């Protein structure tokens, strides 16, 4: 049962590995069109410890915190569903797997390119099991203007 | 300066700083002004409060860090940073050059049994076991206890600065518990030998792990990561630069010359030809 | 160790200590034992007394030490002292670590005004000019007055940290006649500029040499030789080690990574083909 | 002095020192005196393997420290040990109060790649696994490999000094197992 709906004003993301310009784009995109909350909650990157970023809200300064695991990322923030896997072409497929195994993503962006086909139609099966809609493989992102942004889509 | 200040432009800034905002009206710690702060009757004890811990503490807590400043001071020349102090002084140097040459010697033989007798009784007090299973838990693994243990001053002969300290964190000092379990291990090690009382090094840890998670203010979040930051080591540093400042005005003032280390007390034993 | 027991050998004694005899019953400071220093409720003024200048200093003095290291703590991240300890605590090397790379910028530039401004208005008062002729001394030479000269206060729009100690000094202070001759100083080049006022750098210099030659226990050969061993060094460097640990503490808490400074802030120079 | 002249009271030396034997007719380093480091030829190279290691090592190896002497001078003031001698020395303090005051960032961050990089890939060759399941078992528990990443210039765009070390490791030298694992 996938949804109809997938981006507002009220969608927050997780954004997986450490990708400041695109997760700047989307915070900029959110400033200029007028959202109230930036639509990025937390950053996931595996191979450094619990932190916070220093991005920018408009003229403001705000702290994102970028986690380590992708559990504790989903833990403090209740109303995250989507997740734009910034991985590889060789670690998208457990990510996006484990990711799959959270209840509140709805929408999962894969951005890498070069998948292999077997394993992308394993990530087909399991979200059409568990009702994920996934953007399709090598893609830039889809942007609904006024509401949300995925990561490089438009460009500056 | 000019495209900042008519506000076109971004730029992010580093060096992040929740502490000491220097430029405007007045000199502003952590939020209080420097005014509030010579108003309100705060000793370094409270300014200590406002730099490291970013946090008002209670007049009771500002004064025992006096006091652990005061005891933690100069403790003779013959131990090993004021020992470096001494030579780089008599070697003609600086008072930065010289206290910085003692300085870097507080480490963890010198100097590192606050803060590693701070996290032994936390770490065995936080996981739960009685003392008489911590000092044998201890005993099955070599690792003799931090903080336990004196060379001459122990029992119906006490440390008199492990006294006042104890005396301070009785009256003016609202449930501490860590202190009763350390005081229980130090029933348990004076039992077993007449030495082992309590040392400063070790009484200033737990007091200091209590002053932190006892009072109000601190969560047990804040009261944890000061003490894996290095919040004691500060506490042992700023309090030894009065006694290594001391020796440094004092080998200056005394006007002596440059050390040498006679050759009679060095024992060369290099190889035969390599 | 046994020849000299039973007192049979004669071997002469390096390292002559005049300050804190660690062995024995008691901490011994000065003279004074560690019990009777918390026993007259003495602060750490009085251990900077007992540790420093062994002598009991006036309970006046003892405050007006702990006032002038409440002062000297962190003026702020930007200074180039509190700058190397950040710098060194973001790389994470330790608390001893960054606080002496950051403690050795404090030398004729950075935090060089105190013994400076200290030196120059005792040697002006000590020959005896008006201060009409010292300021055009001062002027004839180069050589700017030290501890005179801020950036934004000016004129009834006062230091409020100098105010404070300035108000101490005039209230508990019998014989003052260094501040005065100082404020005649910052009379005239207040004249000469809205600013000019007196800084705390040098106002803590001046309140101190008088502080020191106008108190008890110092004759005018003690006051004039802690003045150029460099006791005013050690007061800025003590004072200001608390604002360094806290920066510590700080950077080390908000979990900031190594610094890198971006090369558009460089500008290389190089030669053309070495 | 007297006593100890003639040898009728004992005393325990200690700081044992097994280097510098500095007293004698010539300052004997290591076990070498001065006027056979001089005369055989050694560079500071073998001065750094008598002072360090006590052992006089070979002449294809002291010039290999020489070398890596060379590679590891400045490396431009924008990192963070030069930057602190640079805040030092602008404040106008000292030589060795600058230098120390860079010195004192030598650490894990910066500067402790060296150790770091030499003790992972010696933990992970003297254990005896083949180099895949290296960099999937440094995959698998965070933790980057250290010695390991360049910010421009990689690949037909090499560092240019880590090709001169290269060439000298693959040239004049015996047997350079550890080397042939991290080019793995
Ligand atoms: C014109 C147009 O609009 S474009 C046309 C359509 N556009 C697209 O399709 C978008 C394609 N997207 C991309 O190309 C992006 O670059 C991405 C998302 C694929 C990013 O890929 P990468 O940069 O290679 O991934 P990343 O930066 O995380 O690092 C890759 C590997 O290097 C590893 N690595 C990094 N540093 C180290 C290190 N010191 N030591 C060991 N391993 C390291 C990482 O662990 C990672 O390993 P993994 O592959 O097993 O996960
Ligand atoms: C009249 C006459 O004089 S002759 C009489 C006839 N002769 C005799 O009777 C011989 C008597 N023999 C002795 O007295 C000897 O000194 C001995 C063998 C008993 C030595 O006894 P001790 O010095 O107390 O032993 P030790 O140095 O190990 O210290 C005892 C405990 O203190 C513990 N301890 C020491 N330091 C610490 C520390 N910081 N923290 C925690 N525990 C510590 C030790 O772990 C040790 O524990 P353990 O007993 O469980 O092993
Ligand atoms: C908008 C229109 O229509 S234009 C209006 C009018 N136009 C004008 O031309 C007015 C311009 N007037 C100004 O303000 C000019 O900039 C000036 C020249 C008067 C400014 O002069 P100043 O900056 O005060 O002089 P300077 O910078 O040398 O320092 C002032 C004094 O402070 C003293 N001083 C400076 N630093 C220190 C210090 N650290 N310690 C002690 N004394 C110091 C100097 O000795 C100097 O004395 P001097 O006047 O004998 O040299
Ligand atoms: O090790 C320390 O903390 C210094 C000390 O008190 C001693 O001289 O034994
Ligand atoms: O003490 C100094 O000389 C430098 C300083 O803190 C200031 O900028 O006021
Ligand atoms: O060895 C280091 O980590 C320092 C270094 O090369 C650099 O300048 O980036």
């Amino acid at each position: 049962g996938k949804s109809t709906t997938l981006f507002s004003r009220h969608t927050k993301a997780i954004v997986w590995g450490m990708q400041t310009r695109a997760v700047q784009g989307m915070l900029d995109f959110d400033y200029v069109c007028s959202r109230d909350e930036p639509s990025v909650a937390a950053m996931v990157y595996p191979f450094t410890g619990d932190h916070k970023q220093k991005f920018y809200w408009g003229h403001k300064e705000i702290l994102i915190p970028v986690f380590k695991n992708m559990a504790d990322a989903m833990r403090k923030h209740p109303e995250v569903d989507v997740l734009i896997n910034f991985a590889s072409l060789r670690s998208a497929y457990d990510s996006t797997m484990e990711t799959m195994n959270y209840a509140q993503i709805r929408t999962i962006a894969i951005i890498a390119e070069g998948i292999p086909e077997a394993l992308t139609r394993k990530l087909i099966k399991k979200a059409d099991q568990k009702g994920v809609t996934i953007i399709g493989p090598a893609t830039v992102g889809g942007i609904k203007p006024g509401c949300f942004k995925i990561g490089n889509t438009g460009g500056m | 300066s000019w495209a900042r200040e008519l506000g076109l432009i971004r730029k992010p800034a580093s060096f992040m700083t929740s502490i000491c905002d220097e430029r405007g009206q007045e000199l502003i710690y952590a939020g209080m002004p420097i005014t509030e702060v010579f108003k309100e009757e705060m000793g370094i004890g409270g300014v200590l409060g406002l730099l490291w811990f970013q946090k008002r503490l209670p007049k009771y807590s500002c004064q025992f860090i006096e006091m652990c400043l005061m005891v933690t001071a100069d403790h003779g020349p013959a131990v090993s940073g004021a020992h470096n102090t001494i030579i780089c002084a008599r070697a003609g140097k600086d008072l930065v050059s010289s206290l910085t040459s003692g300085l870097l010697t507080i480490g963890d033989r010198f100097g590192g049994a606050l803060d590693a007798a701070a996290k032994m009784f936390s770490k065995a007090f936080d996981s739960g076991i009685i003392p008489m299973e911590f000092v044998n838990k201890m005993k099955k693994e070599g690792k003799l206890i931090m903080g336990i243990g004196h060379r001459v001053k122990s029992i119906n002969n006490p440390d008199m600065r492990v006294q006042i300290l104890k005396d301070y964190v009785r009256q003016h000092f609202p449930a501490t518990p860590l202190l009763d379990y350390a005081l229980e291990v130090e029933k348990i090690t004076t039992s077993k030998k007449p030495n082992l009382i309590l040392n400063v090094d070790g009484l200033i840890g737990v007091a200091f792990v209590d002053m932190l998670r006892n009072c109000g203010s601190f969560t047990r979040e804040e009261a944890d990561e000061y003490i894996d930051i290095g919040a004691l080591n500060g506490i042992f540093v700023l309090g030894r630069s009065m006694g290594f400042i001391g020796h440094y005005l004092d080998q200056k003032r005394l006007k002596q010359g440059l050390y040498r280390h006679p050759w009679d007390d060095i024992s060369y034993v290099l190889p035969e030809h390599m």
